């Protein structure tokens, strides 16, 4: 849902039914080469529905870093790209009736923004940016999702 | 020297060691007398969820009334590895062992039927396939139950539908006591591999 | 190697990426985590065209 | 081995390759009373090394 | 038309539910179907991944953070780098667990102890005994202006332990240079001018075929054998030159340990523990049980 | 002569009656017969026709008539033609039954519904899942001087209803040209100057591999999930030009709509019903129950 | 048939004759479907005509 | 790896000791010996005849 | 496979055609541990496109 | 497709533990493994001689 | 009682029961209509040899 309803795409799902897609993630990360950091960015499916002792959060460290990511290291790794395939037990996403999502994505910190014992320059900044893949857009309809 | 910070990927071993299959097979071999390579195989054993599950006569139970809560524990195996895992697909058995201390009546028998997952007794018919036991001549109920699905896969999670899949439901004419163990079928198996829960250890009580 | 896990590199130090609009030029080759034999799951390439 | 049961015996004789009055005194390699080395000789690792699928669950 | 029985008479035994606790064998299961030979296909098309997942070496190939230690310019040479995280600077080398902590809650105090497992360790904890090469990644979180040299060793055997009521945990005063002398010891000594990273494999190595998958259940003061049984040794990682930093950068660093097993091998079916499997289920406050 | 036993201990199982709810097996029945290889020969020269009557193909591929719709002069363009029959102009398209209708009969008021199932439904009602390619033959009953435009779209997903305590049935308030437009949805223009006639042929799209075989059963306000899940969607019988007829002829025509299915598959031997199958027996009188 | 149970199936099957999909709207002869003439194909009408000693009570 | 049964039903009769009186069969006596192939030899040079 | 038992196994083993040690960190492509396609592989597959009396009820 | 039984009544006789005392034969005794197959291997470095 | 049954589990020798759990492969007999009770023991050992 967090891309269909941005950068205009429900309009042009709108008037359809059914999508299979995979979700393809990309971040760009900015940091002075003074300050150090590392992040794990994961993505857990069913974990709004699924019950609270099998979600990514209320588990461990260790849990965490088990499920599927990639290491966002600030001084080598100043972008990663991350791809979430179809998640749904469905033959594909209902885009009229079952407003729904099937796979959560997380952004953790492993070890915090470490810089000098200075101010305004120790930090760091991030951009996300989302697209779809592996499209199929198939059966049209008249009806619409509110929720765009 | 220059200024960097990178990453070259050196790999280092600790010993002049032997292949490590050659020493694997030969303790297995001497120490073993088998090798477990996957973790299907675990799911076509049987392991118990319930050593004393009481059943009141006359009365067409789902199983559910106990899974629901034999998953979440984490004794058997396929609740302890769905917590590893997002998806799953194919059928199930259930065992049935008679534990039943008292003689109700002159016959006792034990009857099982389909039923779709997460319904009432009072919501499905008793019609359909179904299997029938004497616990005195044969005290051991096994069933298999298939993959009877709108779906490929089915989730661990909460879902929007109902009735989606197979389930088993349990029927007897008297009070029994059984022993309950479940397992896969032949094609039973899970999806995602994901990250691993918390797990609990001893438990003491301290009176401060 | 591993598996899940995307483990922080370092990759080729000049790298241009345009996906069907925009053009992504970065420092080093970022580090990826796709699907390891991905398949298509669904059934919709198979009730019309798109 | 002349029997009037169709199965001349329980289970199915294994030889050995030994050359030795199997109660005399001189030494008998235990080696040479069965082969089951690290090999398709035995059955588990047989299923493994030559890829059955039942050791994966099917 | 009705001859005369020529059969012997069967001997047999009323032993319902015969290897049941096997996974190979002829199922008695009734199947409630329409055909005997209901079986699904294959699966193609059903799992994101055509992989298989299910594979021992698949997950315990699945690498989890379990160590992030803070190296301090303070730190000594020589010391075990013990700030930040529990079982600082010492690492046991094992597929079971080797940390945990205890949830205390109420008169009495009730305590039960939690794991925070890999899935190397997730999977260890079903069965007995053990057999794997365990590699681990050593990371370093820095800049190119930190430098500094680090010393990994292996020491086989017991690991020092401050041994306490409920838990174990590592003595650092008998791992110091002193004491604790890495010169007859296996070990890389790795630099941190421009390189972060060295992967380390150690192979199996003990005068036993498997050891034990207990690990830190229900080890303390009076229950350590399993314990120390259960581990072939333990890395420690000690700083063999201070850390370099200017006051323009941080004065510390993170290491970050990921974990996981290669050629791994897995005995009985059984655990060893006092206990059944069990997952810890985070309650929703503080007060529950 | 009396040789040994050499066979081991047969390990068995009473369990008489295995696998009796299968179609394929070896039957432990006993014939009251004078041979055991009591067999009846083939079906030539048996019945009137050679033919295989039970096949779900030949069942489901016998029609019957849905609809009978009166489409009046009056009938507005872009509305459906609701006139003379229940569920007026909309068609859930599927296997099950999407019609009932409630006997009330007497204190109390027992009400039980009533369907009206063409084969495809009295086969579907069998079983628990459906999967089929859905046929419809719709027919208009007029002269050479009716002239008019008939759009016949399909729409996927849930019906517009209006839920009764007792029943379903489609609000026609919102199928109308402006609420629902038919501009991005399969359709087929039909124009009724010389022709009559149109089949349709609706293929199965979902996401679901398999939908529910429950339909209107029990359906209702309370009730309406399973209902809107057992279909892919509907169509709707729009007028696009409003009919035309002088005064000679009739002002209105019927619209005639038989049911069949093709490339059938069912899943399940199970019903998804809260009872079982029963049939319906037409009371000699409105008193009886 | 990819089967780990050495007995495939419960029963021996038998072939039709029959060149359509049985689950198609196309008719199905249902002679082809199975061959039970006035022929030796049946059990007891093959003993009948081969003169077997049974029928006889031998 | 654990697939699903594939025979029929036995049908059975507990009558033991089946054909005790005859001389010919295959006998359910357990031999309280070492071997279940014990068996004396021929008679040479056994009896005098 | 040396064994005693004139019936090795419970079971008939399957070959798969995988290339990999089973215990092994490498991935294993699951298809290639068993053969289970849209075949006359499967028994039931095979029973309908060969057309067998049974599927009609004979 | 349910054809009917063609065998004959089996006659049988309950004796658990049929030749336990011998030391060849098939036993009855289940195994608490993994696998039905389970079997060491040969004595090769296991005892000093 | 109406139904006596008996079972066995496995254990790592010289232990005590409530040094054990009691999951693992199992068997369990009926002694009414089978009163033997069969039972193989594997040789699960961290030890290729086991002294006496």
């Amino acid at each position: 849902s967090t891309v269909l309803k941005a950068g205009g795409k429900a309009q042009k799902l709108a008037n359809f039914k059914y999508l299979r897609c995979d979700v393809q993630v990309k971040l760009v990360l900015n940091a002075n080469p003074f300050i150090a950091g590392r992040l794990y960015l994961a993505y857990s499916p069913y974990d709004d529905k699924v019950a609270p002792e099998r979600r990514i959060i209320y588990t461990s460290r260790a849990g965490v870093t088990g499920y599927p990511g990639v290491e966002l290291d600030f001084q080598l790794d100043n972008s990663v790209e991350m791809t979430i395939p179809y998640a749904s037990f469905q033959e594909a996403y209902d885009l009229v009736s079952g407003n729904e999502d099937f796979v959560q994505l997380y952004l953790f910190t492993i070890a915090p923004v470490l810089g000098p014992s200075a101010s305004a320059n120790s930090k760091v900044d991030l951009s996300v940016y989302m697209w779809l893949d592996n499209i199929s857009l198939v059966i049209p309809t008249y009806r619409l999702n509110p929720n765009l | 020297i220059n200024l960097s910070n990178k990453t070259d990927e050196n790999t280092i071993s600790f010993f002049d060691s032997g292949d490590p299959e050659r020493m694997n097979s030969e303790a297995l071999m001497r120490g073993c007398g088998e090798q477990i390579v996957n973790l299907r195989p675990l799911l076509r054993t049987f392991r118990t969820i319930n050593d004393n599950w009481s059943l009141a006569a006359n009365t067409k139970t789902p199983i559910t009334d106990l899974t629901n809560t034999a998953d979440a524990e984490g004794r058997d195996y396929m609740s302890y590895l769905s917590f590893l895992y997002r998806f799953y697909r194919g059928g199930r058995r259930y065992k049935f062992f008679n534990t039943t201390p008292l003689k109700q009546s002159q016959t006792c028998y034990v009857r099982s039927f389909l039923i779709p997952r997460n319904y009432t007794a009072d919501e499905i018919n008793t019609d359909g396939p179904s299997h029938i036991t004497y616990p005195v001549i044969n005290p051991v109920h096994e069933v298999e139950v298939p993959f009877y699905s709108q779906y490929r896969k089915i989730p661990i999670a909460s879902t929007t539908d109902k009735g989606y899949d197979s389930s088993l439901m349990y029927y007897t004419n008297v009070g029994t006591q059984q022993i309950v163990a479940r397992a896969g079928n032949d094609d039973f198996t899970f999806g995602w591999m994901i990250g691993t829960p918390q797990l609990q250890g001893i438990t003491k009580e301290v009176a401060n | 190697n591993v598996h899940n896990t995307k483990l922080a590199s370092t990759s080729a130090e000049n790298a241009i990426e345009k996906e069907q609009i925009t053009t992504f030029h970065d420092v080093e080759t970022p580090n990826r985590i796709d699907t390891p034999m991905a398949q298509d799951t669904s059934s919709a390439r198979s009730m019309d065209d798109t | 081995p002349t029997s009037e049961n169709p199965k001349i015996g329980p289970i199915s004789e294994v030889a050995s390759g030994v050359k030795t009055a199997a109660n005399g005194i001189e030494r008998i390699p235990v080696l040479g009373e069965i082969a089951k080395p690290v090999t398709a000789a035995v059955k588990w690792f047989a299923d493994i090394v030559g890829g059955v699928a039942a050791i994966f669950g099917w | 038309s009705k001859p005369r029985n020529q059969n012997q008479v069967m001997p047999l035994q009323n032993v319902p539910g015969w290897g049941y606790s096997l996974y190979k064998g002829i199922d008695m299961s009734v199947p409630l179907a329409y055909d005997p030979n209901n079986e699904l296909g294959d699966l193609r098309d059903v799992f994101p991944s055509a992989v298989d997942e299910m594979a021992i070496g698949y997950v315990c190939g699945n690498p989890a953070i379990k160590h992030v230690l803070t190296w301090s310019t303070t730190d000594v040479v020589q010391n075990p780098i013990s700030n930040g995280d529990d079982w600082g600077g010492v690492i046991p080398v094992g597929m079971p667990c080797y940390s945990k902590t205890i949830r205390a809650v109420k008169a009495t105090s009730t305590k039960t102890e939690v794991m925070d497992p890999a899935p190397c360790e997730y999977v260890a904890n079903l069965f007995s005994y053990w057999r794997a090469t365990m590699c681990y990644r050593i990371t370093v979180v820095k800049t190119a202006f930190h430098t500094g040299r680090l010393e990994i060793f292996f020491e086989p055997g017991s690991i020092p332990t401050v041994r306490t009521a409920d838990n174990l945990g590592p003595d650092q005063t008998q791992l110091n240079g002193t004491i604790a002398p890495s010169d007859n010891n296996y070990k890389y000594i790795l630099d941190l001018t421009n390189d972060t990273e060295v992967t380390i494999k150690v192979p199996y190595v003990s005068n036993k075929m498997f050891m034990k998958t207990v690990g830190i259940y229900g080890a303390h003061d009076e229950d350590n054998w399993n314990f120390d049984e259960s581990f072939t040794g333990f890395l420690c990682i000690r700083p063999i030159t201070k850390l370099m930093a200017p006051d323009t950068v941080s004065q510390k660093v993170s290491i970050v340990v990921w974990k996981w097993a290669e050629d791994v091998v897995v005995v009985e079916p059984k655990p060893l523990t006092s206990g059944p499997t069990q997952v810890y289920n985070p309650p929703a406050v503080a007060r529950d049980l």
